[PDB]
């Protein structure tokens, strides 16, 4: 008997393709969420400012209070 | 290879890349092609391999 090594039936392909999808973006949504969660920022951070110069003011009362 | 048959090549069919200009960037897309063509080349061995002899 012979009992060689051929294949199976013929074998099945094997890919010759770049399976790259592209994971993709838009620009309108870099603009969208950007200057979103910056003007956020910059509005959260405005507020603080404010609150916070009412802090100073006070500070400055407690220390001209004081002085003599 | 396939501008001289010495040895079964003339019954394998594949694409080799050639280069655009130059630059290195390309060559290295050129050693990628190559390998991926490879890969083609043994799928299509092993899809004529007869059982002859040694």
């Amino acid at each position: 008997v012979k009992q060689d090594m051929p294949p199976v039936g013929g074998y099945g392909p094997i890919d010759y393709k770049r399976n790259l999808p592209r994971r993709g973006l838009s620009g309108y949504s870099m603009f969208a969420v950007g200057i979103g969660a910056l003007l956020f920022g910059y509005w959260s951070m405005m507020r603080w400012n404010r609150e916070r110069r009412r802090l100073q003011i006070e500070d400055f009362e407690a220390r001209i209070a004081l002085m003599p | 290879r396939k501008t001289q048959p010495y040895d079964v090549y003339d019954q394998v069919e594949f694409d080799v890349p050639i280069g655009s200009r130059g630059d290195c960037y390309d060559r290295y897309l050129c050693r990628v092609e190559e390998m991926r063509q490879s890969i083609r080349i043994i799928s299509q061995c092993l899809n004529k391999m007869p059982p002859g002899e040694i």
